[PDB]
């Protein structure tokens, strides 16, 4: 009866990495939410 | 004029309000314990401002009028059906943990421009830093999943990692036994329904893994259950410490600019709780959204900016 | 959880004739409902549809077509009286024509 | 067999997926500005060789 | 009585305010196109001793 | 009510409104004074009046 | 390009002094009241966007707005008025020292010229 | 064209294509930009000094000013890039690749 | 012509700064003055155009479309007021503002002098349209029908555009007038045969063309009741007013160009008309019927006689009020059950008498009784054809059986039979509902009663 | 950073734009160009961290190798001509050179690899300030040399940005690669009309500014870096989406919005010469750019996605600080086609 709005199904198709998940891009994680990458662990 | 560059670049400087008395303290201790009276009486003996422990409602205190909203309106959870029903499939649990920690979060934001706006030190009851023991407590006894352990575990990396830890912890240990007595002689029927293994975890995740890492960066002064009352002994123990092991000391102006900048502007200040991460006990659909949002936006003071709402008795709206 | 969202349930429909047993099917306010009738019948079957079908019924020959019937009567009563063909394949006159000199 | 099927596959679908295939292949890239670079030294030496030459 | 009525429905003036601004405006954009009044080769016609332009 | 003060003041910022409307009134007497000064020298150059 | 080197021109002026022998825009221009409407849509949507009431939430600060617009909008037009005066000008100067260019033609009328027909059918 | 002006057009372009091309190190790439103000700071003088063009006798040196504004720039950059992983690879160097 | 122009931009701020529980019953009534203003246009000229200022103009073909486009907008507002009427004030607002700038733009389309504004308004059309598609349709399929509706269009349009610029470049001009009165030949080029498809093509998608018609099935179904009047009405008719503006100039390239077009106009006309007979979906088989019966319009344009083109505009008109009332009839039906399949609610008649006669008129008039304008238009066609080439009258005669085979059929289907038993939630027909019947029905008699109105410049 | 050093680099960017712009002689050009790479590199690097230090390093890079071919050219043209003036460019190898420097200073295909990289690796702030302050100069210096621009070479280059910013965009959920890519599809229809007249040029420049703008300074105002996370506004900022969307549908193209203007011009500029198959293939390519501003306008707009429940204490806070011409931006951005002649303005 009421008109139809996205759910987590829908909106999880645009949260990847890439839009059109193929073999080579699959393996491609999201940037972290805010722009800072873990600090690598470099031994000195 | 508000505080920003043009207040940095002419003027004002924070280094020339700290007068070594600020000394930001956080008082912890577990359920039922007399760690709030103990914060009040340090807060009132070394002359800081004390903050009570922030609750559902915290944000409700700071924004329009103190007094709280709907449960509906904010929060979205109770601690009395927690308390009841833990287990229940309609995610209250993990939902509570995290408005408790947004709460917390917010919290500790005004604590710190309070600090870096006026100069005075403040006092609070727990903080960001060790809300993470009662997720603990959740996670061994079955309350919540893993995956809300790993929410939780992305936005405190997310957002804590913008602060500075408290310069002094003050911890109020008291036995579970103590605490469960105290809890009876209390009167409040939810929370006698707290299982002893529920405290236990709450003490062991304390005793195991906040304090060992707060000994590091923070003065750690722990007390026990009957040193607790005499307050003059604590606040006299704070007077001869040497906060010389935190990153307080290598704070400059720009450093602290930069964190003065940050803890105002709260909506940056929860930008990162809600990250797009859908889980089914804190994720609400669109038309619950849309209709909860609507009721929000009726309420007396909220339609419009906090000088613009005719109805709550604002004049001169076409002047400004 | 076993589910997804926290989502509203579907509401079911709302009978407007529950309420007001004579509802029009424009508001609930049972008022402003009755002014929306009045008011959408007045404009549309008063006002704009009798009142335009008049209008239009009796509208001014802009289009020239008795005008049209008049000029070919007094045309064809001139050229009937004169003994002409009433009507040329020429619709211009060929002497304010001129043809290519030649087309070899 | 006409609308559903090969109307549908001729303008519409085609096209999607010729400019899906498009943007897979473009948008791809591995990042590194080892093969940017040697790109731009390409893109040089074809520009010397072919615009340059014809005056 | 007529203080809040007013300040109800003066939106209903809105359309035949703005039918009358179109007529009149209409007039404004008509009246810049008699560069070939009373100059057609169909109706040149003799000025009467009273008017001054065939038609507005 | 409101437990903050509503930095933006109860009553309107006498000073933001005043040159807000100094500056509103200013452009609008300058540009009528300019619309006169480009007509009449206008008219001068053209000959017309 | 085209007009960018032109003989006696100032750099930065943005108002000749020979723009002055125009006929200056009217007050009442249609352009200049969509500037100042351009001018009230900015001051709405200034409202909006800050949660104020759309309407009639600063009365001064649309003022300024629709003033500001209309008074860039007056010489924006003035110029743009003085540059066609110009393209206009330098067309038919060129036009009438080149007549080689530009001869005009035999006058023919449609009684002489030969048209072909296509019947629709 | 002498032979000398090619010989220096031939270095500049050599230059250029060691730099386009990357083996591993981000300081061959900068030795190969500062070989390339070399050849441009050459040519020039070569130029201005063969026709007589006095005044133009300083626009190399502040040439060589910008090489090294451009020199201390790379050197910059590639400090924090030694920070961040330990070595100046440019392999390192594809976080922006997702 | 302003006089019609202002007030819809006078609609807009009334309907901005009216109550919440007044905005429905002023557009209504306001809109219903303009179309009674607008009415006053059909007093044409019988060899020249109302040349009103330098930018508009009217002549006996964009006027009823005018006076369509001016009386469609309050059956609108009518039929949205009911599915919208838990919907927020502000979204209310926005609803009525976009189908009051559709409207403008209409208005400002249908009487642009000159090509490029004509094409801008063409264009700008999309963007209300597409909003309200996207933003108040039901199903998770309006994304998709608004995409499909979007790219079809711009796909053909920006050559259109193209072209137009290159037409003005050489000849110096797009005025209608200065490019009628000095229109010349095409020659027999592949640059002319180009232009003529870049100048063609736009108006082929817009009618649409059977084989770039699968953007109406998807548009007209997804969207909400209004949106579907307006698309059924309206829009598709700026296809044949753009191409009876242009085909001026194409001559006499059109002799031998439209001879695939046509083809695919007539065949593809028989084709849709079969779809209707295995259509599940009530909306599509409206739809469809709309498809074919643009194709007969596109004929009618191609083979380009006065009697084509007296029996297209003839044609246009009525489908856009048949397929109008058509598509609010089975909104009414929607409404009830909340599903478009047509064999769930069976045996209508038994419950809502009133309803069935609708039904019965708007049926009878879709498969053209005479004498409705919908027969005039399509006999004229018909002849036109047949003088054209004495076959056609086959195909046009296949049509003819096939298109009230499906319509009766739909009536049979819906309102005939026995009731479903399980459906109890079948309520009384509302005031609302039978007046928006009455006022699509009312003006189609009214209409026939003096069709000269509708029968266009060639008349 | 300190205020009073940002205001500085900031300032030393405009001053090096600035001196490119006012500058006659060849070498103050090219030293414009140094001092703005120079001040511009710490820009980026504000907020540190190694997506921020990956991209100066490659901007840089890239900027080092166009200033070093710049050069080259400029040097050859001295060689074979004994000018310093900014002019007709003599020679045609150094002016391919110059071309070649210009638009992989630009961008401009196949140069463009570097755009989605940096423009991700920053912030909102230094993205807006690369994608709209730092394309002047180098267009300024191709418009000065418009005569003996190559048409075959700029027209090819100006194709393959068009073309690969309209295929880019579609495979981009990031919103900042996203406008890198639609950065890279203007600069190509920027840069096809520049042979033919730089009054277009000009004013399709000042367009792409305003929607630019208006673009970064929503997305700042609603903080969102990702496709999903500007999902969430509608929940907090109704009016925020609704101005998103209308700026959307304006850089789409579509009349009678301002975006449609400077394609129009183009194309008629196009069409006064021969010109008949490129603008037709500019605007079938448009077509995709409008594709992906349609796709984020839905999940932005037109649809309501599911929202978290710490969104409510969002509720009871407003925005601290209120960036100052958005509203006249998004007005400048959307209602201008009317005043579309005032273009005469800038010849
Ligand atoms: C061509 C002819 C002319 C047309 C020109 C173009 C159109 C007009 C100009 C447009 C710009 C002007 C206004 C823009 C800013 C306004 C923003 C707004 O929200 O308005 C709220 C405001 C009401 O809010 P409120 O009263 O403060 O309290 C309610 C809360 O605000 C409640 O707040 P909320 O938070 O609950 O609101 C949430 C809501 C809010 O979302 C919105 O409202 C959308 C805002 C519009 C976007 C504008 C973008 C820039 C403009 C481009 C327009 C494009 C036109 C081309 C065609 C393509 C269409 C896109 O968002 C949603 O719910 C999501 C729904 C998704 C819908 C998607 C479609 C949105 C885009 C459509 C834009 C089309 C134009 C609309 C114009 C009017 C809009 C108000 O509306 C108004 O009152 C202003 C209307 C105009 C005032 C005129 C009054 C003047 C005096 C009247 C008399 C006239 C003269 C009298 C003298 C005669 C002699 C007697
Ligand atoms: C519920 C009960 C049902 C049964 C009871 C019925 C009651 C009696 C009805 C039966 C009588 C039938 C009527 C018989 C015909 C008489 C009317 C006729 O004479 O009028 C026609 C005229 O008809 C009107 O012209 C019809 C007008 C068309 C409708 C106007 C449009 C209204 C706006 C609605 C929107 C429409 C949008 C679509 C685009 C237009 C004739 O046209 P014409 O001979 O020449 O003009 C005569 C005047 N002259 C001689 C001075 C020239
Ligand atoms: C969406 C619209 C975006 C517009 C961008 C911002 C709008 C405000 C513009 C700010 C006005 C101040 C700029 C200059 C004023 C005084 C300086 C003066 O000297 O400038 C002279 C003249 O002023 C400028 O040249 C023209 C500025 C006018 C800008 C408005 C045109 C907008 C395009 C049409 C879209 C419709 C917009 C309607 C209003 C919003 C320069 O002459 P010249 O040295 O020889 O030019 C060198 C470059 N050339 C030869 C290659 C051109
Ligand atoms: C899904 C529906 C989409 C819409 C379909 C629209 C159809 C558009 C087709 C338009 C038909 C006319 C185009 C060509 C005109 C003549 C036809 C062709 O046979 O030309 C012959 C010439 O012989 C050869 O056929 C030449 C053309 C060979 C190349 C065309 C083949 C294209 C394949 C079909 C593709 C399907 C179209 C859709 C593409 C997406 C005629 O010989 P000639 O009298 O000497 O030349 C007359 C033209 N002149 C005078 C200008 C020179
Ligand atoms: C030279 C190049 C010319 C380029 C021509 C541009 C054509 C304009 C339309 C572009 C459509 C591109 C569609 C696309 O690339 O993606 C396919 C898309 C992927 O779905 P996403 O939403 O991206 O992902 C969500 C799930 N994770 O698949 C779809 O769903 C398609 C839905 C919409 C399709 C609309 C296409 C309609 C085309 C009509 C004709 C236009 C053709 C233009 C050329 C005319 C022929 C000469
Ligand atoms: C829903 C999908 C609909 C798709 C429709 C899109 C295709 C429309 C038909 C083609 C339109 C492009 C024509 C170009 C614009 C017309 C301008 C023109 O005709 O001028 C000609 C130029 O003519 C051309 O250059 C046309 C070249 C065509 C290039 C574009 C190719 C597009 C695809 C062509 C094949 C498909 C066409 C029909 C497809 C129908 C849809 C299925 C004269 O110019 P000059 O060079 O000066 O010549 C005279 C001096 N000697
Ligand atoms: N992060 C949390 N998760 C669940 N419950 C919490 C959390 N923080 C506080 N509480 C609850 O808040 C209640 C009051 O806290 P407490 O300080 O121990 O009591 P009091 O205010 O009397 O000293 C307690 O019942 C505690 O369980």
């Amino acid at each position: 009866a009421r008109q139809w709005q996205p759910d987590v199904e829908w909106a999880e198709q645009f949260g990847g990495a890439v839009m059109y998940p193929t073999k080579e891009t699959a393996h491609w994680k999201p940037p972290p939410w805010n722009d800072v990458d873990p600090p690598k662990d470099t031994l000195v | 004029l508000q505080y920003g560059p043009l207040a940095f670049v002419l003027g004002e400087r924070t280094t020339r309000k700290l007068t070594e008395t600020s000394k930001v303290i956080t008082v912890d201790g577990n359920i039922c314990s007399g760690k709030g009276r103990l914060a009040r009486e340090i807060a009132e003996k070394l002359g800081l401002r004390h903050f009570p422990e922030a609750g559902i409602h915290y944000a409700d205190s700071t924004t329009g009028d103190g007094k709280p909203l709907d449960v509906q309106l904010s929060g979205n959870c109770s601690l009395e059906k927690f308390y009841d029903d833990p287990k229940s499939n309609d995610g209250n649990s993990y939902r509570l943990q995290s408005w408790l920690y947004a709460s917390r979060l917010l919290q500790y934001a005004d604590a710190l421009e309070h600090l870096l706006s006026t100069g005075q030190g403040v006092v609070l009851e727990r903080s960001i830093y060790s809300d993470f023991v009662f997720l603990e407590a959740m996670y061994r006894q079955g309350f919540i999943r893993k995956q809300c352990v790993e929410h939780y575990n992305e936005v405190k990396k997310v957002t804590a990692c913008e602060y500075l830890p408290p310069h002094v912890v003050v911890y109020v240990d008291v036995p579970v036994p103590e605490i469960q007595s105290r809890i009876q002689k209390k009167g409040n029927p939810h929370e006698m329904k707290i299982t002893a293994a529920y405290l236990q975890d709450i003490e062991n995740a304390y005793k195991k893994t906040f304090l060992p890492e707060m000994s590091e960066k923070c003065e750690v002064l722990q007390y026990s259950a009957r040193e607790a009352e005499d307050a003059e002994k604590v606040v006299e123990d704070i007077e001869y410490l040497k906060c010389d092991k935190g990153p307080w000391p290598d704070q400059d102006d720009r450093t602290f600019h930069r964190l003065r900048m940050l803890v105002q502007n709260k909506l940056e200040v929860l930008n990162y709780t809600t990250i797009p991460v859908y889980l089914p006990e804190i994720t609400i659909g669109a038309h619950q959204s849309d209709r909860v949002f609507q009721k929000f936006t009726e309420l007396p003071g909220r339609k419009y900016s906090p000088g613009y709402n005719e109805d709550v008795g604002d004049k001169w709206i076409w002047l400004k | 959880p076993t589910i997804r969202l926290q989502e509203d349930p579907d509401p079911e429909d709302e009978n407007l004739y529950e309420k007001n047993p004579d509802s029009h099917g424009y508001d609930k306010d049972p008022i402003v409902d009755l002014w929306n009738m009045r008011v959408v019948f007045f404009f549309g079957f008063s006002i704009v549809l009798v009142l335009g079908s008049t209008f239009v019924a009796y509208l001014p020959d802009y289009r020239m077509q008795e005008w049209a019937r008049r000029e070919a009567e007094r045309l064809v009563k001139y050229r009937e009286a004169n003994g002409l063909p009433l009507m040329e394949s020429n619709c211009f006159d060929p002497n304010k024509i001129q043809l290519p000199e030649d087309e070899d | 067999l006409l609308d559903l099927i090969w109307l549908e596959t001729i303008l519409p679908k085609t096209t999607s997926f010729i400019q899906m295939k498009m943007s897979i292949m473009v948008s791809n890239q591995k990042g590194l500005i080892k093969l940017y670079f040697l790109s731009f030294l390409i893109t040089i030496m074809i520009s010397m060789t072919l615009f340059n030459y014809h005056e | 009585n007529v203080l809040q009525i007013v300040r109800d429905h003066w939106v209903h003036i809105l359309v035949p305010v703005g039918f009358v601004f179109g007529c009149y405006l209409d007039r404004r954009s008509d009246e810049k196109l008699t560069a070939f009044r009373n100059k057609s080769l169909l109706f040149k016609r003799e000025l009467r001793p009273n008017e001054e332009v065939t038609w507005k | 009510k409101f437990y903050i003060r509503e930095p933006p003041h109860g009553s309107p910022d006498w000073l933001k409104v005043g040159l807000t409307l100094g500056t509103s009134v200013f452009l609008w007497i300058y540009l009528i004074k300019q619309h006169k000064e480009d007509v009449l020298e206008y008219k001068r150059r053209n000959g017309l009046e | 390009t085209m007009m960018s080197g032109r003989p006696g021109r100032v750099p930065l002026q943005f108002l000749p002094n020979e723009a002055r022998s125009l006929p200056p825009p009217k007050l009442t221009d249609p352009r200049l009241v969509y500037m100042g409407f351009l001018g009230y849509c900015s001051g709405l949507i200034d409202n909006a966007i800050r949660r104020r009431p759309v309407v009639s939430a600063g009365l001064h600060r649309q003022l300024l707005y629709v003033t500001s617009f209309v008074f860039f909008g007056y010489y924006l037009l003035k110029r743009q008025d003085y540059m066609y005066a110009l393209r206009d000008h330098d067309m038919f100067a060129y036009v009438k020292s080149h007549p080689e260019d530009f001869p005009e033609k035999d006058k023919k009328t449609y009684g002489e010229i030969l048209e072909e027909f296509h019947p629709v059918r | 064209m002498p032979l000398v002006y090619m010989n220096i057009i031939m270095a500049f372009a050599i230059a250029l294509a060691g730099l386009l091309m990357y083996r591993s190190h981000l300081m061959s790439s900068l030795l190969c930009l500062e070989g390339m103000m070399l050849s441009l700071f050459i040519m020039s003088t070569l130029i201005i000094l063969n026709t007589h063009f006095t005044l133009a006798n300083m626009m190399p040196i502040i040439l060589l000013v910008f090489a090294a504004c451009e020199a201390a720039l790379g050197l910059s950059l590639l400090v924090m890039v030694s920070n961040t992983y330990g070595t100046d690879y440019v392999q390192n160097l594809n976080l922006l690749q997702c | 012509m302003l006089k019609i122009i202002i007030p819809t931009t006078m609609l807009l701020p009334m309907t901005w700064m009216s109550k919440h529980n007044m905005i429905w019953i002023n557009a209504t009534v306001h809109s219903l003055l303009i179309s009674l203003i607008s009415l006053s246009l059909l007093n044409q000229l019988g060899e020249n155009s109302l040349n009103f200022s330098l930018t508009f103009f009217s002549d006996s073909l964009s006027a009823p479309l005018l006076v369509l486009t001016t009386w469609l907008l309050p059956l609108m507002l009518m039929a949205s007021q009911s599915h919208l009427s838990k919907e927020t004030t502000t979204r209310k607002k926005l609803y009525i503002t976009m189908l009051i700038l559709l409207q403008l733009f209409l208005i400002m389309t249908f009487t642009a002098t000159e090509l490029i504004l004509f094409y801008i308004l063409f264009e700008a059309t999309l963007v209300p349209t597409l909003i309200i598609i996207t933003r108040w349709g039901n199903q998770t399929e309006r994304l998709n029908a608004g995409l499909y509706f979007l790219f079809y269009t711009l796909a053909g349009s920006l050559p259109l555009l193209v072209a137009l610029v290159y037409i003005q470049n050489t000849t110096g001009s797009l005025n209608f007038l200065i490019i009628h009165y000095w229109s010349h030949p095409l020659s027999n080029s592949w640059s002319n045969i180009f232009m003529w498809l870049a100048c063609i093509m736009a108006f082929m998608v817009k009618m649409p063309l059977y084989g770039l018609h699968l953007w109406l099935p998807k548009a007209h179904v997804e969207a909400p009741i209004a949106g579907s009047m307006v698309l059924a009405a309206v829009l598709l008719k700026l296809g044949g007013y753009g191409m009876m503006r242009i085909t001026t100039i194409l001559n006499p390239l059109t002799n031998y160009m439209a001879y695939p077009f046509l083809m695919l106009s007539m065949w593809g006309m028989i084709m849709t008309s079969s779809i209707c007979l295995r259509q599940t979906d009530l909306k599509s088989l409206i739809a469809y019927s709309s498809v074919s019966h643009m194709a007969l319009v596109i004929v009618a344009i191609m083979i380009q006689t006065p009697w084509s083109f007296m029996g297209a505009t003839a044609l246009m008109i009525a489908h856009g009020l048949t397929s109008s009332m058509l598509f609010c009839l089975a909104n009414t039906n929607y409404e009830r059950v909340h599903s478009r399949t047509m064999i769930l609610a069976r045996g209508l008649q038994t419950l809502l008498p009133l309803m069935a006669t609708w039904w019965l008129v708007a049926s009878l008039t879709n498969l053209a009784l005479p004498p409705s304008i919908n027969l005039i238009g399509e006999l004229f066609i018909i002849t036109a054809s047949f003088s054209w080439s004495n076959i056609t009258i086959i195909l046009m005669g296949m049509n003819m059986m096939i298109t009230a085979l499906y319509s009766l059929y739909m009536l049979i289907t819906t309102q005939r039979g026995k009731y479903t038993h399980h459906i109890n939630n079948i309520k009384p027909s509302f005031t609302r509902e039978n007046a928006l019947m009455a006022l699509h029905i009312l003006p189609l008699l009214l209409l026939t009663l003096n069709p000269k109105m509708i029968l266009g410049p060639l008349y | 950073m300190n205020p009073i050093i940002y205001t500085t680099l900031i300032m030393t960017v405009m001053s090096g734009t600035m001196l490119v712009m006012i500058s006659s002689h060849w070498l103050l050009i090219w030293i414009g160009f140094e001092m703005n790479l120079l001040a511009m590199i710490p820009v980026l690097m504000k907020n540190f961290n190694p997506r921020a230090t990956e991209a100066a390093t490659k901007y840089f890079l890239t900027q080092a190798t166009a200033s070093m071919m710049l050069m080259m050219a400029i040097i050859i043209n001295l060689l074979y001509s004994g000018q310093w003036t900014i002019t007709k460019m003599f020679n045609p190898v150094a002016m391919t050179m110059m071309t070649m420097a210009l638009a992989m200073k630009l961008g401009l295909s196949p140069f463009h690899f570097w755009v989605p990289e940096v423009t991700q690796g920053i912030s909102l702030q230094a993205g807006l300030l690369l994608l709209t302050w730092q394309k002047l100069a180098p267009l300024s210096v191709l418009c000065q040399i418009s005569q003996s621009i190559n048409p075959n070479l700029m027209l090819t280059m100006a194709m393959l940005s068009i073309l690969i910013g309209g295929w880019g965009g579609l495979n981009q959920t990031q919103l900042r690669k996203i406008m890198a890519y639609s950065s890279i599809a203007h600069m190509g229809w920027m840069t096809a009309v520049l042979p033919y007249n730089t009054t277009m040029t000009i004013l399709n420049l000042l367009i792409y500014i305003t929607m630019t703008l208006a673009m970064f300074m929503l997305l700042i105002h609603s903080s969102a870096t990702t496709t999903l996370s500007l999902s969430h506004t509608w929940n907090k900022m109704p009016v925020i989406t609704s101005l998103m969307m209308v700026t959307l549908l304006s850089m789409g193209g579509l009349p009678p919005l301002s975006g449609f203007m400077p394609k129009w011009m183009i194309i008629q500029e196009m069409t006064k010469n021969e010109s008949i198959i490129m603008p037709t293939l500019m605007a079938m390519t448009a077509l995709l750019n409008l594709y992906f501003y349609m796709r984020l306008a839905y999940s932005s707009s037109l649809t309501m996605f599911p929202s978290t429940n710490n969104m409510k204490m969002k509720w009871q806070f407003e925005h601290t600080k209120q960036m100052k011409l958005l509203p006249t931006m998004i007005v400048l951005s959307t209602l201008v086609l009317p005043m579309t002649p005032a273009l005469s303005s800038l010849n």
